[PDB]
């Protein structure tokens, strides 16, 4: 009864990110990446890497 | 080690001291200043001389000097038995349990007998017998009790004999973990039963009920005026809390001590008390103290000034006050207000003692900053005793530096600076063989390297060769083998400390020491000119190291023993492999790579001098690098024109040059991490190729010789062996150095560049961008035809959004995964195409493609642009007043103002997006300030528990006391840093010649049995496949599995049953010299040579495989708790309420999604708050409120929540005025200290009148039974009654009343199936409910993770089954493998006693290690329930070996090397 | 065995002790819908007898008292009517080695 | 190695019969004997000669 859209709906939100990298267990290219920062200000970025298709957690160090 | 130890100490027992310390002292201490003038100790006084030698004075006790006296204890003559402060809490539950009257407890004579009878049973090993004593049962007079406890007491006397004349107990009493749990479980029941009585049972007359304060008083309040007529009935067959004085509470317990010794003898002995003694009372107060020695008591001194102790001001005050209570006793000799300052020298003669041993327990003066510490204050924290300077010594013989790069050593190497080399000395005893080498060691002395600083005499007298010269170190090195006179000393000889040499190895440390490979043994390389520790790359992954001014610890070992095993146990060539999950560690890491895909690049061709030159740059057979002493080439790959070679034939060459002749070459064919498309048009560079040892196709990358699993160093290392894969990471780190310096890499601004025709086309996908910040806030809004942004009808519904934290949430998810579209466009449209320099010549994307340093998305944001800046998961936050920043209009819908960088690092980022990745920057830096502070605890919690947890020689995984955790370790008895070639069957078969004479069966089939595990596992396939179709509850059990039947290191063939499915599958789908007969016996026998060795301290790497990889998992939200403080919820704390607890159900396959959906809402609670539109109170005012509720509309909760309007009338009319009322009368005795709608029915006058009565004042009652809309009653109270907040209690009472709700369940939903498992996500655990909802459920898949109520419904395994599923959702979350054999032995400790225990102390507290526990936290506490215990410490785990100084049990110490002598 | 309907009262409870040789075991029946020992998670449960249990403890060289535990009171231990004493034999599918035979001890 | 050999190996005095490190005393000689170790509260006073 409000007039906004109050929750996402099941399948109405994809993820945007996506990045070609090879999947090394389906051979899938496009896959969804998600950087967060871990180390002090000595050490860069740690990308997250979840593919599309089969959803296979990957991670990469740098 | 020439001074041998003969006796050892083997077990240390707790007790308390008696009041005769006065024999072992008589050297009593009275006056209380230390010193007089002339500075001398006073006589009497605490620096007495009788106490060890001090002050340049000999000691009036040893007759000894300083040097040599032990030092030796005093006593301080309390007047006054003051209690002792830790036992305090342990008398005054003796005390409050004992009849002033009759000098009983208040239990009966047969109830404190039983428990008297249960102990005497459990302090031998038997816990059957206890359990069945309270089958020994059958107007009461005391002839029948007297029988039972005769009768009783009979039985305990023939199970004790009974079980003593078998083997199952011993005279010393059988005592293990689950015998200490049901002690502990009696004496906290024994003290339960005895603190909450009101009366004796021997007698009536009972005492008064006690009182205490903070540990300095205890009081005996006021029996009342009916409990004395109760008592003078009986005793003819004062003031409001009266004081109690200490010594009265002694002659009340020493009574009770005395007539209870029978219960009392057991429950303050665990094991047998050989030596019955009795426990007295006196024991709980303090009679003497005892001076420590003067050694311990010495004056403190910092910069020119000292200071008196510590221990002599709190100690001196209980002196000044022992002498002014006799200072006040005399005024009685001669003889009110002086009983007021006596009475107030017991409170401060108690104040001191207390305040002696603790400091916490005393009241103090003022702010003294955190006053003088107490003796429990020296063992409990962090620092002070037991945990600084028991578990964390600092060491002799150490150095640490600055560590520097260097790849001229090799991988097994140090390069020891010349500053560390001439001070740290090694012991070596000269004999027959090394005469030569250390006279020329004393020769050289103290100063130039190859020397020595000091030799030891036989007699143990050392002479330092630091002030001599060169003519009395010749004159000293000549007599080195000369014999003494002595013949005391005839057997020893004299020990060269010389200094560190090539030869000698040392223990290296990086300090964050978070797993085992961060402390390796390296052997020393001393070089010249540097004050550097110096390392190699590939030491540099495993410590976790960089060169940025990090500092490591060098420890040099100073025996033989130890230097055995920084060679062959700790070295870096057997940590090739962590154990946390089989992955390698070692590995060339950044400039290595990328010169691999130059070198083994398709473009290079060295001619005859340059190939020679790279084969002698990196293969020395001089330094001992080649197999054959003559360097052997290979023809050139071209000949007609001009002879060159290739570039992946010097790789065939280093590899044909290290690897030893008799093995035939490598086969291995693998992948890289850059794609073909990089090379050009078919080419086949991702395909590595080594056939015969040659590398015939691809390059080879971080995928191949860095850090990588599978790769060739990985390969090498399986076929050839550690040694072998150490070498080649040396070669190859020389021979990308020194291609390295002939043909350089650099990286310049030419790299980071896009072309003009690239150039255009992020312009215009990033034109594409300004309209979606609108179109992604006109969607969450719910409006739609491109509104513009202006809209006031938008902006209203923005600021409506502002104001909640849900609504935003949904905004910013929105809007972040529809730019993040337009992030991906313009990469996956630029960077190998857009980019000015492609991929060879471009060496910023081919640091970036080799693996060599960075990712693809480091390119991404230089070249192409930052993208969304997210903060703590959501977006960029916002003001007040809807701004994100001064700069943007209020309600901004820009995807710019919201934190969408469109600019790149190569062109500049604009004020405001430069002020949005500052706010990015700095999340990522407070959330490392407040990772390792996280996981630094939880693996220290890990390693105390599974910490005496090793392999057995029977392979049974066994705590140090000997309990057993596991029967084989994981199941398979693999050891995880072998297992990694054991299921890589084509690896295995390829190099079938190479892998059969390192696994060489020839030499070996004479000392094992072969054919008697594989005749019984083939019945046990054959049995297996003719039941497969059954369920796991129908499967027979005739056949249990070979490794339960056969040793798998004794017996060939006995082998895990999932390792022999892998391995048969794999020879019936693949028919290829070699037999398959012959190929099960190499893989059977590469089994056996892959199990865990006896020994392995297989607990701390379990708890090393978990601590250390949640150092990476600190991270935000990216619906159920995530990460480590989920994992401080099963690990740690052991929490029985989890905060979201689910449960997942699996509905069946003919059950619809509609019927799914539906059954949703037949599940999840609903409150009347969750119906109701508006309550609209009118108050008028006897007093009245007229209560009107508006619900919404029957077609809108009767589909939202499937409530009919009959619910709401039963709702209402029997929950929720009850509740009503239940608070309006609640806040009243504290408070006294449209339409219009009548002519109602007979039905619902009939529910009106009725509920009238039922109910205190509603008086009027009315239900829209048409239409379902509104309810409406009027409370009338009285006509006196003040104002009331009515709609404050109507808001209340509406959120708590529920319409349906199944018990412990909130909310279900159906979410998105998970690989076609449609299921069911239950937000709370309620297994009981879902079994009743068969028709839409399979029952018998349904799954939580609350293991504290599958523990209570299903029982032990399956608690056990789902915490390795649980820990283990928490590393999958984050791609992060652990094997299961660590989760494994994790879960059997935490459920070893049918239980659900924790890693904290009330998982610890049935344990058997007292000074595990002591070292652990709350030191005195469990000292305390170790003493009363009187509890014999087995000195067995190794927090208690490392205080006594015994050697540890695990590993190099399971067992004794005894020496076979010739002679008779 | 003896199966009922809402509760026992607590004064009936004391007689269930109250025979030596013969034991007497309750079950509220909303609690027997379902058998826990069908779930995926419950492996097979084996108790073995005297002979079995003693040649157990002679391979390991174990007191009883250092097994692994199961309560008295464990819903499956309720289930297979296990005295104090009793190994019972798990056979559980270890994620690594498959098929995989575990003890424990009723105390 | 290093938490016993290398931070304070000492060698102590213990009471075989009292099992006690702090209260043995290495025995101040009567002039004609040797300095032999003896532990205290296990000691009875040479006035304690009673029959
Ligand atoms: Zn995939
Ligand atoms: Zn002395
Ligand atoms: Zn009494
Ligand atoms: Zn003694």
């Amino acid at each position: 009864k409000s007039v906004v859209k109050t929750s996402l709906k099941k399948n109405e939100l994809k993820d945007g990110a996506t990045i070609k990298e090879k999947c090394p267990q389906c051979g899938n290219e496009e896959m969804n990446y998600h950087t967060l920062q871990l180390r002090s200000a000595d050490e860069g970025a740690t990308v997250f890497y979840t593919c599309t298709s089969c959803g296979y957690k990957f991670r990469t160090n740098n | 080690i020439s001074k041998p130890v003969g006796s050892e100490i083997t077990s240390v027992d707790f007790g308390i001291l008696t009041a005769k310390i006065r024999n072992l002292s008589a050297k009593q201490i009275t006056n209380p200043t230390v010193l007089d003038n002339l500075g001398h100790p006073v006589s009497g006084g605490l620096y007495d001389l009788a106490l060890g030698a001090f002050l340049r004075n000999l000691c009036s006790t040893c007759g000894l000097d300083e040097k040599f006296c032990p030092g030796h204890q005093g006593h301080i003559e309390l007047p006054v038995p003051c209690y002792n402060p830790l036992f305090f809490n342990q008398l005054y539950i003796y005390l409050r349990a004992s009849c002033l009257f009759c000098h009983h407890f208040r239990l009966k004579s047969v109830e404190v007998h039983r428990y008297a009878c249960k102990l005497r049973l459990l302090q031998y090993g038997l816990i059957d017998e206890s359990y069945k004593l309270d089958e020994i049962t059958l107007d009461i007079s005391s002839t029948l009790l007297n029988e039972l406890k005769s009768k009783r007491s009979e039985y305990v006397d023939m199970a004790i004999a009974k079980a003593l004349s078998d083997g199952r107990t011993t005279e010393r009493g059988s005592f293990t973990a689950t015998v200490n749990d049901e002690r502990k479980k009696l004496v906290h029941e024994f003290h339960k039963k005895l603190l909450s009585r009101g009366k004796c049972d021997n007698c009536g007359m009972f005492s008064p009920k006690f009182r205490k304060d903070g540990f300095t008083k205890i009081f005996e309040t006021a029996l009342n005026e009916k409990q004395i007529t109760n008592n003078r009935v009986k005793g003819f067959i004062k003031t409001g809390s009266t004081y109690i004085l200490s010594t009265e509470v002694k002659n009340i317990l020493d009574t009770v001590f005395r007539k209870e010794q029978c219960v009392l003898q057991y429950v303050f002995h665990s094991r047998p008390n050989l030596s019955r003694k009795l426990v007295k009372a006196d024991s709980f107060f303090m009679d003497v103290l005892v001076v420590p020695p003067t050694r311990f008591r010495l004056p403190s001194k910092l910069g020119e000034e000292v200071h008196e102790n510590s221990q002599n001001q709190l100690l001196s005050k209980v002196l000044t006050t022992s002498l002014l209570i006799r200072d006040l006793n005399d005024d009685l000799s001669k003889l009110r207000v002086i009983f007021s300052r006596l009475m107030n020298a017991f409170v401060t003669i108690q104040n001191d003692v207390n305040a002696f041993i603790d400091s916490t327990k005393a009241q103090g003066r003022t702010s003294g900053k955190v006053p003088i510490p107490g003796v429990k204050q020296a063992l409990e924290k962090k620092e002070g005793l037991f945990r600084k300077h028991m578990m964390g010594k600092r060491v002799n013989y150490a150095a640490r530096s600055v560590i520097s790069p260097d790849p001229n050593i090799e991988t097994n190497e140090i390069g020891v600076p010349p500053v560390f080399a001439v001070k740290l000395t090694y012991p070596e005893p000269v004999t027959a063989y090394n005469i030569a080498e250390l006279r020329q060691a004393v020769i050289n002395g103290p100063d130039k390297w190859p020397g020595a600083t000091q030799i030891q005499n036989e007699d143990g007298s050392l002479v330092s060769l630091i002030g001599m010269s060169v003519e009395q170190r010749k004159a000293l090195a000549n007599q080195l083998l000369t014999p003494s006179s002595n013949v005391s000393t005839h057997t020893l000889n004299k020990k060269v400390y010389r200094h560190i040499k090539n030869r000698d190895v040392v223990l290296m440390n990086r300090q964050p020491t978070l797993h085992k490979a961060s402390m390796m043994g390296h052997k020393v390389r001393v070089l010249p000119n540097e004050k550097t520790l110096r390392l190699h790359y590939a030491n540099t992954g495993a410590y976790n190291a960089d060169f940025d001014g990090d500092e490591m610890n060098m420890h040099f070992p100073q025996n033989e023993n130890a230097r055995a095993e920084a060679l062959n146990l700790a070295n870096t060539d057997s940590q090739y492999l962590t154990p946390t999950s089989g992955s390698p560690v070692r590995g060339l890491i950044q400039d290595h790579i990328s010169a691999g895909v130059w070198l083994t690049s398709k473009d290079s061709f060295f001619t005859r001098e340059q190939y020679q030159q790279y084969i002698y740059g990196c293969i020395r057979p001089e330094d001992g690098h080649t197999t054959r002493s003559k360097i052997v080439t290979l023809p050139p790959t071209i000949f007609k024109p001009y002879p060159l070679w290739t570039g992946k034939q010097i790789i065939t060459t280093v590899l044909l040059n290290v690897t030893p002749p008799d093995m035939p070459g490598i086969n291995l064919i693998s992948k890289n991490k850059i794609k073909n498309e990089y090379w050009g048009k078919g080419s086949l560079e991702n395909e590595v190729l080594f056939k015969d040892g040659a590398l015939l196709c691809g390059i080879l990358d971080k995928s191949q010789y860095g850090a990588s699993k599978y790769g060739i160093v990985h390969s090498l290392h399986e076929v050839y062996g550690p040694e072998v894969a150490a070498k080649v990471l040396s070669v190859l780190g020389r021979l990308f150095t020194n291609y390295i310096t002939a043909t350089a890499f650099t990286c310049g601004m030419d790299d980071l560049r896009l072309t003009a025709e690239g150039n255009k086309w992020r312009t215009d996908i990033l034109k594409t961008s300004v309209d979606t910040g609108r179109e992604a806030a006109a969607e969450v809004t719910n409006l739609d035809k491109d509104t513009p942004a202006d809209d006031p009808e938008l902006l209203k519904r923005l600021q409506e959004i502002l104001r909640d934290n849900n609504k935003s949430g949904i905004l910013d998810a929105v809007t972040s995964s529809k730019v993040n579209a337009i992030t991906s466009q313009v990469v996956s449209k630029c960077v190998p195409d857009g980019t000015m320099k492609k991929f060879p010549c471009n060496s910023m994307q081919a640091m970036a493609l080799s693996g060599a340093k960075g990712s693809n998305v480091n390119v991404s944001q230089i070249m192409c642009l930052l993208g969304q800046q997210a903060l703590e998961g959501r977006r960029v936050p916002v003001m007040v007043s809807g701004k994100t920043l001064p700069s943007f209009k209020p309600y901004e819908t820009d995807a710019m103002a919201g934190g969408y960088v469109k600019g790149r690092f190569y062109s500049g980022i604009k004020p405001q997006e430069y002020y949005f990745h500052c706010m990015a920057g700095r999340e990522g830096l407070i959330d490392t300030a407040v990772k390792t502070s996280r996981s630094g605890y939880l693996q220290r919690c890990l390693t105390k528990q599974l910490e005496g947890v090793h392999v057995s020689y029977d392979n049974s995984i066994r705590d140090a006391d000997g309990t057993l955790v596991q029967f084989m370790y994981g199941g398979d008895a693999i050891d995880i840093t072998k297992e990694s070639h054991m299921t890589q069957f084509e690896f295995c078969l390829d190099n079938y010649y190479a892998l059969l004479k390192k696994y060489n069966p020839s030499a070996l089939i004479e000392h094992l049995d072969v054919e008697s595990a594989l005749k019984y596992s083939k019945k046990t396939l054959k049995y297996r496949k003719k039941h497969s179709k059954e369920p796991h509850y129908k499967q027979s059990v005739k056949y249990d599995p070979v490794l339960a039947k056969y040793n798998p290191a004794k017996y060939l063939g006995s082998v895990s049953e999932n390792f022999q499915d892998k391995l048969e599958s794999f020879l019936d789908k693949n028919s290829k010299g070699v037999n398959e007969k012959k190929f099960r016996a190499l893989m059977q026998l590469k089994y056996m040579r892959s199990l865990i060795n006896p020994g392995e301290a297989v607990g701390i790497i379990a708890s090393q495989s978990v601590g250390e990889p949640s150092t990476q998992m600190t991270l935000n939200t990216f619906n159920v708790t995530l990460g480590i403080p989920r994992l401080r919820e099963i690990v740690m704390t052991a929490s029985a309420a989890i905060k979201t607890p689910q449960m997942t159900l699996p509905i069946w396959n003919d059950v619809s999604d509609e019927q799914a959906d539906t059954f949703c809402k037949s599940i999840s609670k609903v409150l009347l708050s969750e119906v109701i539109d508006k309550v609209i109170v009118t108050e008028t005012t006897a007093r009245s409120y007229v209560i009107h509720m508006r619900f919404f509309d029957n077609n809108e909760y009767s589909e939202e929540y499937d409530v009919s309007k009959e619910e709401l009338q039963n709702v209402i009319s029997n929950q929720f005025i009850h509740l009503l009322e239940a608070a309006i009368v609640k806040e009243i005795k504290k408070q006294k200290r449209v339409e219009a709608n009548n002519n109602m029915n007979k039905v619902q006058r009939d529910r009106q009148s009725a509920i009238i009565s039922h109910h205190r004042f509603i008086t009027k009652y009315n239900f829209d039974d048409e239409s379902g809309k509104w309810c409406e009653f009027k409370l009338e109270l009285a006509a006196d009654t003040e104002k009331l907040l009515m709609v404050n209690i109507v808001e209340e009472i509406c959120r708590k009343s529920i319409i349906r709700q199944i018990p412990h369940i909130d909310r279900c939903v159906h979410p998105e199936p998970e690989n076609g498992k449609r299921v069911l996500v239950t937000e709370g655990v309620n297994f009981q409910a879902m079994w009743d909802q068969e028709a839409f459920i399979d029952v018998d898949g349904i799954t939580s993770n609350d293991v504290a109520a599958v523990l209570k419904t299903y029982g032990v395994e399956a608690a056990r089954n789902t915490i390795v599923n649980e820990i283990n959702n928490v590393f999958s979350r984050y791609a992060i493998s652990v094997s299961f054999r660590h989760l494994d032995l994790i879960a059997d400790m935490m459920t070893r006693q049918g239980t659900y225990l924790a890693f904290n102390r009330q998982g610890m507290e049935t344990s058997t290690s007292s000074f595990m526990k002591m070292s652990y936290e709350t030191t005195c506490q469990f000292l305390t329930k170790a003493v009363l215990d009187n509890e014999r410490e087995q000195l067995d785990s190794p927090s208690a070996r490392i205080v006594v100084g015994k050697l540890n049990n695990v590993g190099t110490g399971s067992f004794d090397v005894l020496a076979k002598v010739p002679n008779a | 065995i003896f199966v009922y309907q809402n509760n026992i009262t607590p004064s009936a409870m004391k007689l269930v002790p109250s025979i030596p040789p013969a034991t007497i075991e309750t079950f509220n029946e909303a609690a027997l819908v379902v058998n826990i020992t069908h779930h995926e998670l419950v492996p097979k449960h084996i108790r073995l007898s005297s002979d079995e249990k003693r040649e157990l403890l002679k391979r390991y060289r174990l007191k009883e008292s250092q097994l692994p535990r199961i309560q008295r009171a464990d819903p499956v231990a309720l289930y297979l009517g296990l005295k104090r004493g009793e190994v019972v034999k798990i056979i559980r599918k270890s994620e690594t080695s498959g098929r995989y035979a575990s003890y424990r001890i009723c105390m | 190695d290093r938490l016993l050999n290398s931070s304070d190996y000492t060698q102590a005095s213990v009471c075989r019969e009292c099992g006690s490190i702090l209260t043995t005393q290495q025995s101040v000689p009567r002039i004609g004997s040797i300095s032999t170790v003896c532990c205290r509260r296990c000691s009875m006073r040479f006035e304690d000669a009673k029959k």
